[PDB]
RNA sequence: UUUUUUUUU
RNA sequence: GUA
RNA sequence: AAAAAAAAAAA
């Protein structure tokens, strides 16, 4: 087709032909097979050898597409790739080729017999071939790659852009596509055998190198540098290669900012503020520079001669720090593939959890006061690294101790308790013993622990689990490697309770760590710009290599020092089957045995820590049941974190007192931890800055950790984001529109649109222009998401077609003999994408009547219930405040078709399908089951709650069944349980109840309008004022503070004109958050409120039964008087906008913000909550239309019918 | 109120030496335990062998104050028959819950019971070495108390004021209870019997205690033996019962010999063992190893010799055994050969004792060179001279735990774990916690501790006693007990509990 | 409280 | 374009 | 198909 020769290729607006062409030609590209082969691949297409363009600065640059030989035509199947070990119990054990080797696809054959060991390797190889190489996100991926064409196309107007040179050099191969993905067999099927076997990945590389393209990180020479690149690195093995050079093409950035020397950066402030701009330095210190020669070697013996003249280049012509921050990214681009990195785990096992000894030995501490069986009770280290960190541990033992005591622990253990999946499932004797319901529903870990309450306090349960081994489990992450992770029972992890329960309070007695303190938005990065804005600063983002796998037995006895001491400090009696009692005891210079107290938490704390297992056991297809050696740690536990974060903070504080008792000073300011990640800052002249990071580095090195030193002045890494002088540094590949880990590939379309609008949300402040990827959004959401095929039953099939047709198109499919029901799609219109419950993107131009266009919604546009006004917006409220009407204008919505979009948003599919999956659950077994698993801890308080429940329900109407505090148990169990499964005669009822409400519907549909949406009808003047700019646009115009954050970009405007978020500045916080939504805390719309409400309409005696039934607080009861209080005076307006903080991750929150920019005549506020509710209008206009704000003052004009609805 | 009903389970309190006097208001207060124990193994079995409200069964028995009586009635039906029948005790107060503090007496408190331990206080009973003391309240009033009888205690009993009823006899003379029950007129008494041993021997430091898992006849000792004599029934039957450093050694004599009640072995032990015997047995499994722990000088391959015999005659495969030594004796001879062999036969040719360790050149070279050669020398040094010089032995044991190498002992335990000719089962022996990454991959590792002061054991015997002692003290300072500690009783036990077949 | 989704360890 |  | 932390929506 010819796609890029449409209206919309050429103004990008959509009038009425237009719409009508664009949906006409993306519904093509989306039902049949033999439209994309002849769209992505057709002989008016050229193809280019050599090319020439820009850079991502302007510099000319020349590129040459090479496709290597050895994907043309690849070699045979070699099965030395793939060695074993002598005994063939194992792959061998320092096999090179960890991931999938390029050979030819038909050349893995299985000649041998079946039940063989070479039959078995043979086997689980095509698993990893067809199967472990699919991973798509949205769609099929010849689907997920049209979608990338397309908006090329669009965007670039024409063809002749080197991607499409390399999708037909690597694709055209027939006259079909050469492989294709099935759902019905869960494979990739090859249709040429003579491809290469990596080749099906090469399909999300070129979806991802278009997503940058679409970024503005590349241009189309650097995408040719990138295909290159990409193309070298699967000569030999893909993974492989890319995993070695992972680094090296991303660190050259320090040298090429050190031979900028000269950078006018952003200044910020102690509070969160741009305060000024400061012109320094960027040398590098003479320790810094003597690791580039060692970089530039390896980088000069390592790389792609192209890429590595790309990073040349990059060092020798960058000016500014901007410079430096665009070839970055581009060389972010050229590194990372964007997909998930995943094989057999059996390969990746040996590489990602195997335990690894890499600096010196761990010695023991001397034990004080032993267990009858020489366990250790109490203990304390003589000199080495214990010594060094119990000195900063030991000085919270007894604050710690105090904060233990008062905590209820069972109550803990239950509401720490997920509807996750055990380790052990259970065998054929419980299965008898219990129901079939609750068999099937016992994969959940809250109904294992219901099922196994009856011997909670039995203390023969720990040693029960002891002997069933830890099952380990696969993880996918981009950039990085699999990551095999633990998996383990319910035992094994009540026995990491009481640990992670110690080290978790001492999160609140410093500030060396992270984990309460995340908001999503500039306040994460808050000690990063605030300590690179400083001067004679040393910056440190210290490697600890696999954190995991260097922990030993013996640096676990670090921790356990810790716990044992705020132990034997406490009083917890009762935790779980065990008890406080006078236990006899070893001592040291005592030669009998002694007797001594020993509480719950203490017993509990040894024999755990004396009783220690890592090993996790993985049932392979090959070699049956593999093992791991012992000594990594355990990493699936409850204190999986706090252990890291305890362990790497007292080494750290430790090292300080040592070097202040040693003679020596400390000029370290801060660290930040949230375990394997250290932020170390510090403070002086470079003597001592020097000499405290290798004394730190070397501590370190003592505790058996194989460091990575990576310090500098200006750059600083802590949880994935950069921020080099002030300035955030966003990582734009990190983030995989096109593969996905699961593979779920959810069954649910508004879910599936609201996934791609979180993850395009994501991408906002690190990608370079927004308005392309807004694009490449737009063509993903209306060719990958159209279609939606559901199975329809025989007897109902043509009667929903004759009702459906109507406004969409629809999709047949064949009669299917020997069954009864067949499946139907529902490919729908374009403007199911831009309404409220349906797609909620951000649109284009919609032409209204009168020829002037909607105005371009930008992405900081709002989402939820104010998309509505879009249908007002293309109704033309400018015509609708001078005639006094609120007509919506149908008959142009009916040309745009968003009457059959709201119809399909009417039709409540989802809705319907869980609600046929809750009627299935026998509430009998979950009561009975609840009923088992409250009494483990906090009794008499459910029985209370329920009590006044009934007997609100015997004197008044009702209550329903999670509010009320005593089923919330029950309704957290079934809501677990219907989870399961979908296989059968539940799709019948699907298909019936779906069929009688599109009877009901399709009589004939016309858009209903509420009197609550006369409110979003308004409209804005522009005046002949300039608004004054704020006067951190002249701080924040050198070198841009993200990459779109540049001089004249809608961000940087935006910034300008709002201004930064502040945490102080709550001008109206009261009446904001209740018309969006919660008064405090419980929504307006919320069940909880509901029902509170219309008890307090009624008898307003039965609210000392209610609040007893929901078993609220004091101050939780006065919160829900005052949110009744204020929702029925004057809590009759509300307008439900959403914004995400990732969306403004530099902008303000608060609506108050933006009155400084619209003129509101004084003769509108006739109503108490007219001011917020006009900052919220105000506010929300000016985030939606930045694109076309050159800075004239605002003056909003109301509707008569909104005042009158603001009056009353 | 016991934990466990002894009127139904007479037999195990029969165990303890706890005889039921024949049948008052502890007769009666017996039985009303024993009716409150049915009455709740009944109300547990109606909702999933739980108890509906724990607190108010606690109060209602413990205490004994609360009465709920109907004048819903469904969910508290179980609790209005509980209080009809307490209330028809009429009891002055509540019958405290009773705990022994035994290993074995735990694991048989039935669910319930254990339900109503969280709230309410218990009378835990004390144990001296796994008996419950008789000078207690409630053992005094509801069983016999015993009376000892010794080879000066020993007459008639109407010597002393004994009668059927009250008193039991423990026979610790020496003699045959036929002999004493037919000869002084103890027939209608009735004797407690125990099954094992408590030897006292005579320490370097003080005396010493021993309980042995075997009858005095079974072991073959009397007052006044040596303790080479019969030194493998010892190691594999025995546990001292004293903190360690225990000065224990070839020279120590026998005090006394008591019978006692034999050890109940652990919990732990027995679930990691089984653990392991579950990878022996099932075919799912190519590799089973098991990775043994213990100090240098605890006597650990004679043991483990008979544990690979005893599991090849019990499991009917073939159970190989790599020595503790083995790796150092190994790269004794094969440090310069570039392509040395990894065979299985030429591994188990070199763990003979008469070959030398590479680890004991090198820390003999390491002693040497501070002057130290001689057992009093390494004696007389401090605690800060001798952790100095351990951390340069183990500046030489980290080079060969870093990297895998053609001569690295991951690299050598890989190659003989998974060899053509190798056997499937290993015992695999290991001297620091640090070798858990480096011996084969398992998920079973265990810590053997014996009877041998180890710091004493290798201060008697020939060979370098300098280097013996130093590398004790080394391997000591990197072996914490942070796995689960294994007698070697347990370990026969796992063999003869495991049903094979 | 559940379910889905994203960033991160 | 299943079962 | 584990654990922690922060963020958005629905019944």
């Amino acid at each position: 087709t010819e796609l890029y020769n449409t209206i919309f290729s050429e103004t990008r607006k959509f009038t009425r032909e237009s719409f009508k062409e664009i949906e006409h030609l993306t519904a093509k590209l989306a039902n049949d097979r033999v439209a994309r082969h002849d769209f992505l691949f057709n002989n008016s297409i050229a193809l280019i050898s050599d090319y020439s363009g820009e850079d991502s600065n302007g510099n000319q640059l020349q590129a040459t597409v090479t496709i290597p030989n050895e994907i043309t035509n690849p070699k045979e199947y070699d099965p030395s790739d793939y060695p074993l070990a002598e005994d063939e119990s194992f792959f061998k054990q320092g096999h090179k080729y960890d991931y999938l080797v390029t050979f030819r696809a038909g050349s893995l054959t299985n000649t041998y017999e079946p039940k063989t060991k070479m039959y078995k390797l043979h086997a689980a190889l095509d698993k990893l071939m067809h199967v472990k190489q699919r991973k798509s996100r949205f769609a099929d991926l010849w689907r997920e790659l049209c979608a990338v064409i397309a908006s090329l196309d669009v965007w670039y107007q024409t063809t002749n852009y080197p991607l499409r040179t390399y999708v037909k050099l690597l694709f055209h191969k027939g006259d079909e596509f050469p492989f294709y993905e099935s759902p019905s067999q869960d494979k990739i099927i090859f249709n040429d055998k003579s491809v290469a076997s990596i080749l099906p990945t090469f399909v999300y590389t070129c979806c991802q190198v278009g997503t940058a393209i679409m970024s503005g990180i590349l241009t189309h020479v650097e995408s040719i540098v990138a295909m290159n690149h990409f193309l070298h690195c699967a000569k030999d093995s893909y993974i492989d290669e890319k995993l070695k050079i992972k680094g090296i093409g991303r660190s050259w950035y320090q040298e090429a900012l050190h031979n900028v020397g000269r950078a006018t950066v952003p200044v910020w402030s102690q509070f969160n503020e741009v305060i000024g701009h400061r012109t320094k330095t960027t040398s590098e210190p003479h320790f810094v520079s003597s690791t580039f020669i060692s970089l530039r070697a390896k980088r000069a013996e390592l790389l792609y001669p192209e890429f590595n003249e790309y990073i040349n280049r990059a060092l020798r012509l960058s000016k500014t720090q901007n410079d430096v921050a665009n070839y970055y990214a581009a060389c972010r681009a050229m590194t990372n593939d964007g997909t998930f990195l995943a094989t057999l785990t059996e390969l990746s096992l040996d590489a990602a959890v195997f335990p690894r000894i890499e600096q010196r030995l761990v010695t023991r501490p001397a034990v004080l006061m032993s267990n009858t069986r020489h366990e250790s009770l109490k203990q304390k280290y003589a000199n080495g690294v214990g010594s060094i960190a119990q000195s900063y541990l030991s000085s919270f033992t007894d604050e710690i101790a105090k904060r233990v005591n008062g905590i209820h622990h069972d109550e803990a253990w239950l509401n720490f308790l997920t509807t996750s999946s055990p380790g052990r499932k259970l065998t054929e004797i419980e299965k008898l013993e219990v129901g079939g319901d609750v068999a099937a529903w016992s994969n959940s870990r809250i109904v294992m622990q219901a099922v196994f309450a009856r011997e909670y306090r039995t203390p023969e349960r720990i040693f029960k689990s002891l002997k069933a081994p830890i099952k380990l489990v696969e993880r996918q992450q981009s950039d990085r490697r699999q990551r095999a992770i633990s998996g383990l029972d319910n035992d094994r992890l009540f026995l990491s309770f009481m640990p992670y329960t110690i080290g978790k309070q001492i999160y609140d007695l410093n500030d060396n760590a992270a984990q309460g303190k995340q908001a999503g938005n500039a306040f994460d990065i808050g000690e990063m710009l605030y300590w690179t804005s400083q001067r004679n600063v040393l910056l440190s983002s210290i490697d600890v290599a696999g954190m995991d796998a260097s922990v030993t037995t013996n640096t676990k006895d670090i921790y356990n020092t810790f716990v044992l001491d705020v132990a034997s400090k406490c009083t917890v009696p009762r935790f779980g089957p065990y008890y406080a009692k006078n236990m006899e005891v070893f001592e040291v210079g005592k030669r009998q045995s002694q007797v001594k107290y020993v509480n719950a938490a203490w017993q509990a704390c040894a024999l755990e820590a004396a009783n220690s297992q890592t090993s996790t056991s993985y049932e392979s297809e090959i070699f049956g049941q593999v093992k791991n050696a012992e000594g990594t740690y355990p990493s699936g536990r409850a204190d999986t974190s706090t252990h890291h974060t305890v362990l790497l903070q007292g080494l750290v504080r430790g090292n300080e007192l040592k070097r202040a008792s040693d003679g020596k000073n400390s000029c370290l300011t801060t660290i930040k931890i949230l375990g394997d990640d250290i932020m170390e800052i510090f403070q002086g002249n470079e003597n001592d800055t020097h000499d405290h990071a290798v004394s730190n580095a070397s501590i370190l090195n003592e505790s058996g950790f194989a460091t990575t030193a990576e310090l500098s002045q200006n750059s600083i890494v802590l949880l994935q984001q950069l921020v080099v002088n002030g300035t955030f540094w966003g990582f734009a590949d990190r983030i995989s529109l096109w593969t996905r880990e699961d593979t779920k590939d959810i069954g649910r379309l508004n879910l599936a649109m609201m996934e791609l609008n979180a993850l395009i949300d994501d991408l906002l402040f690190r990608v370079r222009r927004p308005e392309g990827l807004k694009m490449l959004g737009f063509f993903c959401g209306a060719i990958c998401l159209r279609r939606f095929t559901l199975s329809v039953d025989n007897k109902l099939y043509d009667s929903t077609y004759n009702n459906l047709s109507k406004y969409m198109t629809l999709v047949k499919y064949d009669k299917n003999p020997d069954f009864d029901s067949t499946l139907m799609s529902l490919i729908l219109p374009l403007a199911w994408l831009f309404m409220p419950r349906g797609g909620e993107y951000p649109a284009y131009p919609f032409e209204r009547r009168d020829g002037t266009f909607t105005e371009d919604e930008s992405m900081f546009t709002a989402r939820g219930a104010y998309k509505r006004r879009l249908l007002y917006d293309v109704s033309n409220i400018r015509e609708m405040i001078q005639q006094n009407s609120m007509v919506l204008d149908d008959d142009l919505l009916h040309e745009y078709g968003f009457t059959g979009a709201l119809l399909l948003i009417d039709l409540n599919i989802l809705d319907l399908i869980d609600e046929v999956k809750k009627e299935d659950i026998s509430p009998v077994k979950v009561n009975e089951l609840a009923t088992s698993l409250e009494q483990l801890g906090k009794l008499g308080e459910r029985e209370k709650s329920r009590r006044a429940a009934s007997d609100l329900k015997i004197r008044g109407h009702a209550l329903s069944n999670d509010i009320v505090y005593g089923y919330g148990l029950q309704e957290k169990i079934q809501k677990s349980a219907m989870a399961t499964k979908e296989t059968t005669v539940q799709s019948k009822r699907v298909s019936s109840r779906l069929h009688e409400v599109i009877v009901a519907k399709t009589r004939d549909y016309k858009i209903p309008t509420m009197p609550a949406d006369a409110l979003h009808l308004y409209e804005f003047e522009v005046e002949d004022v300039t608004v004054d700019l704020l006067p951190h646009a002249k701080h924040t115009s050198y070198s841009n503070l993200a990459y779109n954050m540049s001089f004249g970009s809608d961000g940087w405007f935006a910034f300008a004109l709002l201004g930064g978020l502040d945490r102080s500045a709550n001008l109206l916080r009261l009446d904001v958050a209740s018309i969006r939504g919660n008064y405090h805390k419980f929504s307006y719309d919320d069940p909880v409120f509901k029902q509170g409400y219309k008890i307090y309409k009624s008898d307003a005696t039965l609210l000392n039964d209610f609040f007893v039934a929901i078993s609220a607080g004091p101050k939780e009861q006065g919160i829900l008087l005052r949110a009744f209080a204020y929702y029925s005076l004057y809590g009759n307006v509300e307008y439900h906008y959403v914004l995400s903080p990732r969306q403004l991750f530099f902008l303000s929150d608060n609506p108050v913000s933006a009155e400084r920019l619209v003129r509101i005549p004084p003769s509108y506020y006739v109503s108490t909550q007219c001011r917020a509710l006009y900052n919220i209008f105000s506010y929300l206009h000016i985030l939606r239309s930045i694109t076309s704000n050159q800075g004239k003052r605002l003056g909003m004009v109301l509707h008569p019918g909104l005042i009158a609805y603001v009056r009353g | 109120m016991f934990a466990i009903d002894p009127l139904k389970h007479s037999k195990l309190y029969e165990e303890y030496g706890l005889y039921l006097r024949p049948h008052a208001p502890t007769i009666r207060s017996i039985k009303y335990a024993s009716l409150i124990h049915s009455m709740l193994a009944k109300h547990a079995a109606r909702h999933n062998g739980t108890l509906i409200n724990p607190r108010m069964y606690a109060d209602m028995i413990t205490l004994g104050n609360t009465k709920v009586t109907v004048t819903d009635i469904v969910t508290y039906k179980a609790l209005t028959e509980m209080s009809t029948l307490i209330e028809s005790f009429r009891l002055p107060s509540g019958l405290a819950l009773i705990i022994f503090d035994d290993e074995k007496y735990q694991s048989l408190i039935p669910n319930y019971i254990n339900q109503l331990i969280a709230y309410t206080q218990p009378h835990i009973i004390p144990t001296w070495q796994g008996i419950a003391d008789f000078s207690d309240t409630y053992l005094r009033s509801y069983f016999k108390r015993p009376f000892e009888l010794t080879a000066s205690n020993l007459a008639a009993p109407q010597k002393y004021n004994l009668s059927p009823m009250t008193r039991s006899i423990f026979n610790n003379t020496g003699r045959e209870d036929a002999v004493i029950r037919k000869l002084y007129g103890y027939g209608e008494y009735v004797f407690i019997r125990y099954e094992g041993c408590l030897i006292t021997w005579t320490g370097i430091y003080g005396e010493v205690t021993m309980m042995v898992n075997l009858s005095k006849r079974d072991l073959g000792l009397d007052v006044g033996d040596d303790y080479l004599k019969e030194y493998k029934k010892l190691l594999f039957y025995g546990v001292i019962t004293d903190a360690i450093p225990s000065g224990i050694s070839a020279r120590s004599t026998i005090m006394k010999i008591s019978p006692h009640k034999m050890m109940n072995p652990s919990g732990g032990a027995l679930a990691v063992l089984s653990k392991f015997l579950e990878a022996v047995v099932s075919t799912n499994v190519i590799n089973a190893t098991l990775v043994v722990y213990a100090e240098k000088g605890a006597g650990k391959t004679s043991f483990l010799s008979t544990y690979a015999e005893q599991l090849s005659l019990a499991s009917g495969q073939v159970v190989g055994h790599l020595s503790s030594d083995a790796y150092g004796r190994w790269l004794a001879k094969n440090k310069d050969v570039e392509e040395p062999s990894f065979a299985y036969d030429y591994v188990l040719s070199l763990d003979t004792d008469d070959n030398e360790s590479y680890y004991e050149q090198k820390a003999s070279e390491l002693l040497i060179s501070h002057g130290i050669s001689e057992v009093a020398q390494y004696e007389l040094l401090s605690v800060r001279k001798k952790i100095k010089m351990m951390d340069e032995m183990n500046e030489v044991l980290i080079a060969q735990l870093e990297n895998a190498d053609t001569h690295s002992e991951r690299n050598f335990y890989y190659m003989v774990s998974t060899g053509k000719t190798t056997p499937r089962t290993l015992i695999v022996e290991g001297h620091f916690n640090a070798q858990d990454a480096t011996i084969a991959r398992t998920d079973t590792t265990v810590l053997l501790r014996t009877i041998n002061d180890t710091t004493q054991a290798m201060r008697d015997r020939q060979r370098g006693g300098v280097v013996q002692l130093f590398l004790r003290d080394t391997y000591y300072r990197l072996l914490p007990a942070l796995h689960t500690t294994v007698y070697p009783f347990e370990m026969l036990e796992s063999i003869r509990r495991w049903k094979w077949v």
